[PDB]
């Protein structure tokens, strides 16, 4: 094939142009996002029961839905939690590769059929089924600076005006309102209701009658009386539209004739659907929009379009309303793409310098300049064809490929330049021979590199999805580089290069290049003399190899492991947990101090603080809240002192002084979608209907035993909340029936007043919105207020709630968890310093076996993924290692010689581990992919030395040592040229302190350090390996 | 106080070793959460016999009442902690203690049908004819629950 | 034919009929299934100690086993050879007439007194200024 | 009585059932025991 | 049933249409609301 | 109709480039393909 295109250079250009256009086309159509779909498909069923406790929600909603979640395909596990805010969330996680649309519709369909089994109040509110596994592109914040609008006023505006317009914007895949639109709030007064002998029952009944859409009919409707001329629709009673109309709602007409209206016995205003969450942005009232990227959409185009639409809305905003961007993931994607182009531009510039330093002719420096961009564009075409996207993982995959793409370009051109310099052939005849020496080897190298990376893509779950991004990108880039090396560069070499006279090594020149050529020719004789001496005493160098292999194993075990590196994302969170029974006001005072600290002591770092009172990830309530800290640009925060980790430590220590509150800061995970992914996720299951109280005692027992092993297990705590004091009220059935008071009127008056009641809908400025009746704050606070509420008996006498009720204090769960239908309690923890997560799980299983009868367990989330991933690893390494051997065995036509190549693997790994251990990094994905690439090129260097050495013995009949010494001499220059260019190419990635540095550091460190050793050791050890192996076997 | 909140948690959780250390450092035994529950209230509720004795040795109020008038004996009797009920009564617990509803330890004991505790309360002089806010006695509860064994004891 | 799409289309049309069905039929739960006509296997459950009756075993299988098996991928349909326990109120017509009561009065009383009430919270949102207490109000729960 | 979902593999589904039944057995009350009075899958496995 | 075009547009059509966001290969969406209270929201998709 | 007319120029451009590169590969020339591709307007005018 190389011969075919040496004689047909225009054909070679056509294929190169076809590849370029395919790549250029692919670049335009290719999706662009920060990360691809890593987490397995998850469908979350969300329901709401206003004024309901955790147990009411669980026993009427959660359990009923869970029992009906059958006939659904490819379900791994089901998890749910029911809390005292009246909320339930059932997450169904599916097998990796499951269609998320088919998964959601199957879950949705089973819910629909289970809807008639749920309470009427839950059916009114409805039950949402959403794909929860998806993550946010950005969070658009909406604030009011002149204090003319509340969070309810802002929320309604965003919903009524902005939401649909942003939802319609090009590339937008989902928009969640951080708040609710207005609701008609009736704030009932018990003193006024009792005065007119009325109850919440009467208020609800009246609203349902006087705020309703009534069907009438038509004038002259069919079948008509013939002769009828006009046909008109009859409009009867329609929904109310204003607070005024609701105010005029008639409740009672007295004897004297005076009228009792709704405004007489209640305050009527537009407000929120709930008041559980209080959102503040730098202390000012705030709402916002959580925007998700659509499937196949371009993140940079989508965000630009979102800002463009908000810019057109700017002239129609009320005075004080402002747009802010506390969270935006596009700066990463833009930098990830920019630094990829920058790297590969600098890479081509670096090759040019090194190519001219050694070859000293511009005609030779242009062959890699053409070949490299062609292969890169080719990769984008294969990337698109396999349905992959331009993301952080695929982008750093191409940065790790350049070392292997550059090598192919140099090796081909350098070998032609050498053959001409030594034999004195014309470029055309020289290339034919030069390619003849390497064409069989490059095909062999291609098959080996495939066997290294391809099996890595066949990992299952989350880790397999991450590896697949690097695997396909490197294997594609590698594959195309070989085709371009067997088609284009041979044709280029034969036509573009200039003839070199036999024995012209550039020692006849003057100046710098004349001096350099003499130096290098002297250094080559020095090197070949060193190998000659090394091969006289192979025995001691085999000992020196085992020290490297033992030293490698030692470092590999002691190097701390972690999936992905912690990144400065310009955003982190501050959790605020107050004691059991703590109120909204108390939690706000703590959030105000957190906000005050960050805008005072971190004025030069923090841009804004988004204070969310009422919401937590570990559970909701008035006694929880999170502050989302938004930092300034990385260029306006120099040094490690002004980084997330530094600020995180300062904040944690600063808020340690605060009393009656657990306050601490922490950085976000590298991938928000996936989650923590550091430690284990344990589920403690009630397998024999033991109950909540007994499952708590078994949990406390497991935690107590975990605390007795600090050497193995660390920070082993429950994820859920603890039991809290709750006001138990017992309605006397006998006393109720005796006074002639119905239980419905009692349970309605209580539930409506204290809990709230969603009555029906009304239309506010052509927008259908909810009508809620509830007690005015001051009449539903303390147990003394219970007695102020009256219910009318059959005889018309008003009876106080105290007359037919008795109350006491008991403890109950404000958040009840369930795993796979059964009652559960989620326990988090991690392995102690030096210990692996796998070992920590072994003990947790052992401790769990000694728990009371009927108490089971299971592994969920990252733990479920790790175990099924750990089972695959051994089989994949084995497959990978067997095929590498089989390929090299076919290449060299020997079962023995392949070992000489495979013995170089530890030479690159030692340097990577030395670099990582020294710099204080972890055994992460970027590092692990960095090792596989380092092993790739180190093997590639050795493969050519062994092939050349073997061919000299087979063809020209040279001796073992003669051929080996001749091989290393010919191989020295192209090895040094490749290594020099690639080490300088990954220099910016190592020293990078700014944005996405955690990725670049993990990439650069392992590669650079590995390349240094893989270069310096291999040139002395490869000749030893080949000689020692050849001597042993025949 | 600081130790007062730690003792409340310790007494509830049932960490005897932590309670011991807190009694030495001088943690407030009359400490109360928002609902008015002392460590003794909690210890009695969650059935921690050893801590009830330790708290009472360190001058804990045996007849402490919450914001609804319920005492540790009310809780111990209701949730069937026979050992704790005896300890409380030995240390001078008001056997006829009425909450805001007029409910007694005997009423609560009879309601869940704790036959042993009912006989212990009557031994220490429980008013068998004591009426709650609805005029219901422990006997009126027994016949309504359909507890023939409990019915015989209250005659 | 794709059985997943076949199910979706069948249910899409069933959902138009669901509201027209009697309220007793809806509350029993209508089920759409994509399975074979024949049984793949029968998983039997016995008691070698004779400690549990045919009625006790059936309830345990229904309450502790059936759901997990029904959620397993590949399981189109599961048929319980028996019945899960219910709170059986076996009415007496002689005693009902004696107190001038009917089945209507019995059903009215059960719905009223076997109820799970949502009763709100002490110091619930939106609260008054200076509120220190926040507790869930627990009214009537389901009978056990 | 378990019926095979349309298209699903008989042997793979049968294995998944035995795996789920194995997670229940430990927490059984005394005397309770699983028996296999009817299964079409053993024939398929043995026949092949 | 018995609802005018304006009433059913505000309570049904606009409530449905605002939730028809982030559907794959959606070219355009046309809908009509009439005096019989009937709503038909047609979503046309890309060829293929 | 709008879509058909908008993409028509792109379609003609890519079609010509493909035919040109195809000829260039077969004849091992840049000039011979150019001599052939110049005959296209002689046909297109006839269709018009
Ligand atoms: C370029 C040429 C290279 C082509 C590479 C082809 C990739 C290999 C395809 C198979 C990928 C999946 O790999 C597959 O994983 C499963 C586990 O899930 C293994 O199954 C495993 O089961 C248990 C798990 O505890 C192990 O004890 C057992 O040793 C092993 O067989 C399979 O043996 C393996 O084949
Ligand atoms: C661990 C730090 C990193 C170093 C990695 C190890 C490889 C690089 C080290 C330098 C290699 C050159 O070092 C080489 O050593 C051998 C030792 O047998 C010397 O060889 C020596 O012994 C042989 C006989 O055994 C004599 O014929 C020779 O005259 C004598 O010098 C070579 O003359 C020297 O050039
Ligand atoms: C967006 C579209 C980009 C891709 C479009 C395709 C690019 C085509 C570019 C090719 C022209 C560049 C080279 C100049 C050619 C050129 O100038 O042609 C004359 C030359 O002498 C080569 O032809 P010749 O040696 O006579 O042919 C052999 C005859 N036996």
């Amino acid at each position: 094939m190389p011969n075919f295109f040496i004689d047909r250079p225009i054909f070679a250009w056509v294929i190169a142009i076809i590849i370029m256009l395919a790549g250029g086309l692919a670049i335009l159509k290719l999706p662009v996002a920060q990360y691809p779909t890593i987490a397995p498909p998850a469908v979350t069923i969300s329901a709401s029961y206003p004024g309901a406790d955790a147990k009411t929600v669980q026993d009427t909603v959660t359990q009923v839905i869970e029992q009906n979640m059958n006939g659904i395909d490819n379900l791994m596990y089901m998890s749910s939690n029911s809390d005292s805010t009246g909320t339930v969330q059932i997450t169904l996680t599916f097998e990796s590769g499951t269609d998320a649309d088919i998964a959601q519709v199957q879950v949705q369909n089973k819910l629909q059929l289970a809807m008639p089994l749920l309470p009427q109040e839950v059916q009114q509110q409805g039950v949402s089924v959403e794909k929860s596994s998806s993550s946010f592109l950005m969070v658009v914040g909406v604030i009011n600076t002149d204090g003319t609008m509340t969070q309810e006023d802002i929320s309604d505006y965003v919903a009524a005006n902005m939401k649909d317009a942003i939802s319609r914007t090009s590339g937008v895949g989902d928009v969640q309102l951080f708040g609710s639109q207005y609701a008609m709030r009736i704030w009932m007064n018990p003193n006024e209701l009792n005065k007119f002998q009325l109850t919440p029952v009467d208020v609800i009944t009246a609203i349902k009658a006087q705020n309703a859409q009534v069907a009438a009919g038509q004038l002259g409707g069919t079948p008509p009386v013939k002769g009828q001329q006009l046909n008109a629709s009859i409009i009867a009673q329609t929904r109310l539209t204003s607070t005024e109309e609701f105010g005029k709602i008639l409740l009672k007409v007295n004897q004297d004739g005076s009228r009792v209206l709704l405004r007489d016995v209640a305050k009527i205003e537009l407000g929120g659907e709930n008041y559980d969450i209080i959102a503040e942005f730098n202390g000012q009232p705030a709402s916002g929009l959580g925007i998700k990227l659509a499937t196949g959409a371009n993140a940079l185009d989508t965000a630009a379009a979102i800002r463009a639409e908000l810019a057109k809305m700017e002239p129609f905003f009320p005075s004080g309303l402002k747009i802010v961007y506390p969270y935006d993931t596009t700066p990463f994607v833009k930098i990830s793409i920019h630094e990829v182009v920058k790297t590969l531009v600098e890479a081509i510039i670096l090759v040019f310098l090194v190519m001219y330093l050694f070859l000293q002719n511009f005609r030779a420096t242009l062959i890699p300049t053409i070949a490299v961009p062609v292969v890169l564009l080719g990769t984008f075409a294969v990337l698109a064809a396999f349905g992959f996207s331009i993301n952080t993982l695929t982008m750093f995959g191409m940065v790790l490929a350049i070392g292997l793409l550059v090598d192919d370009a140099i090796v081909v051109v350098e070998n032609v330049e050498r053959v001409m310099a030594e034999e004195g052939l014309p470029p055309k005849e020289a290339t034919r021979k030069s390619m003849g020496q390497i064409q069989g080897a490059l095909v062999g190298i291609a098959m080996v590199l495939s066997a290294v990376f391809v099996p890595m893509a066949f990992f299952g779950g989350s880790t397999g999805a991450i590896y697949r991004q690097f695997s396909i990108t490197i294997v594609s880039a590698m594959a195309l580089s070989v085709l371009v090396a067997l088609i284009l560069t041979p044709a280029l070499c034969a036509t573009m290069l200039k003839p070199i006279a036999k024995g012209d090594h550039g020692e006849g020149k003057k100046g710098f290049f004349g001096w350099f050529n003499r130096m290098f020719e002297k250094s080559t004789h020095h090197y070949t003399d060193s190998v000659g001496g090394i091969l006289r005493s192979t025995g001691r160098y085999l000992v020196l190899y085992l020290i490297i292999v033992v030293g490698m194993a030692y470092l590999f075990v002691r190097l701390p492991s972690s999936f992905l590196p912690d990144e400065d994302q310009g955003v982190f969170m501050t959790m605020v947990q107050l004691p059991a029974g703590a109120t909204q006001e108390r939690t706000q005072k703590v959030l105000n101090e957190v906000t005050h600290y960050y805008l005072t002591k971190e004025k030069n770092n923090v841009e804004s603080v988004f204070a969310v009172n009422g919401f937590g990830f570990a559970g909701r309530g008035q006694n929880t809240g999170i502050a989302f800290v938004s930092l300034k640009d990385w260029a306006d925060r120099p040094g490690e002192e002004n980084k997330v980790e530094a600020i995180t430590m300062r904040a944690t220590r600063a808020f340690s002084q605060i009393k009656d509150a657990m306050v601490f800061a922490f950085n976000l995970p590298a991938i928000v979608e996936l989650g923590t992914a550091t430690g284990f996720d344990f589920e403690l299951i009630d397998q024999a209907g033991l109950g909540h109280e007994k499952l708590t005692q078994a949990r406390n027992q497991l935690l107590a035993e975990a605390a007795k092993h600090p050497d193995m297990l660390t920070s082993v705590r429950p994820n859920g909340l603890e039991d809290t004091p709750q006001f138990k009220i017992d309605i006397d059935q006998e006393k109720a029936q005796a006074l002639g008071v119905s239980i419905n009127d009692i349970n309605t008056t209580l539930g409506a007043a204290w809990g709230g009641s969603y009555v029906n809908d009304f239309i506010d400025r052509g927008r259908v919105k909810k009508v809620y009746v509830m007690s005015e704050a001051k009449y539903r606070m303390l147990p003394d207020d219970i007695g102020d509420w009256y219910v009318r008996a059959a005889d018309g006498q008003m009876v106080p709630f105290s007359a037919f009720s008795s109350s006491r204090w008991e403890y109950g769960s404000p958040r009840l968890e369930r795993y796979n239908g059964l009652p559960s309690m989620e326990i988090l923890g991690q392995a102690a310093p030096g210990k692996s997560t796998g070992e920590a799980m072994e003990l947790m299983e052992q401790l769990a076996s000694k728990l009371p009868t009927g108490v089971g367990y299971d592994w969920t989330g990252m733990s479920y993924q790790e175990r099924l991933s750990g089972n695959q690893a051994p089989s994949l390494y084995a497959i990978s290692l067997i095929v590498v051997f089989l390929c090299l065995a076919a290449l060299y036509e020997s079962w023995s010689i392949p070992f000489s190549v495979m013995l170089v693997v530890p030479l690159g790994v030692i340097g990577a581990l030395l670099a990582a251990t020294f710099r204080g990094l972890t055994n992460d994905v970027y590092f692990q992919v960095g090792l596989l690439t380092t092993i790739g090129l180190s093997a590639k260097n050795a493969i050519l030395i062994v092939e050349f050495a073997k061919d000299l013995m087979d063809k020209e009949g040279k001796g073992l040592i003669e051929a080996t010494l001749d091989a290393v001499r010919m191989a020295l220059r192209p090895i040094l040229m490749t290594s020099l260019a690639f080490i300088l190419g990954v220099m910016p990635l190592v020293i990078s302190t700014g944005a996405g540095s955690g990725a670049q550091n993990a990439v650069g460190t392992g590669v650079m350090g590995g390349m240094v050793t893989a270069t310096v050791l291999a040139i002395f050890f490869v000749p030893v390996f080949f000689v020692v192996v050849r001597r042993r076997f025949s | 106080s600081d130790l007062g909140k730690k003792l409340l948690e310790a007494a509830r959780a049932g960490r005897d070793d932590e309670v011991r250390i807190l009694m030495a450092n001088g943690a407030d035994v009359n400490a109360a959460d928002v609902v008015g529950w002392t460590p003794l209230h909690l210890a009695a509720y969650w059935g921690h016999l050893e801590i009830v004795e330790v708290l009472l040795k360190n001058g804990a109020d045996v007849n402490a009442y919450d914001t609804l008038g319920s005492t540790p004996l009310h809780l111990a009797a209701h949730f069937g902690h026979l050992e704790i009920v005896e300890v409380l009564l030995k240390n001078g617990a008001d056997v006829n203690a009425k909450d805001d509803n007029g409910i007694t330890p005997l009423h609560l004991a009879a309601n869940r049908g704790h036959l042993e505790i009912v006989e212990v309360l009557l031994k220490y002089g429980a008013d068998v004819n004591a009426q709650d806010k609805f005029g219901k006695t422990a006997f009126d509860i027994s016949i309504n629950n359909g507890n023939e064994d409990l019915a015989e004891i209250l005659q």
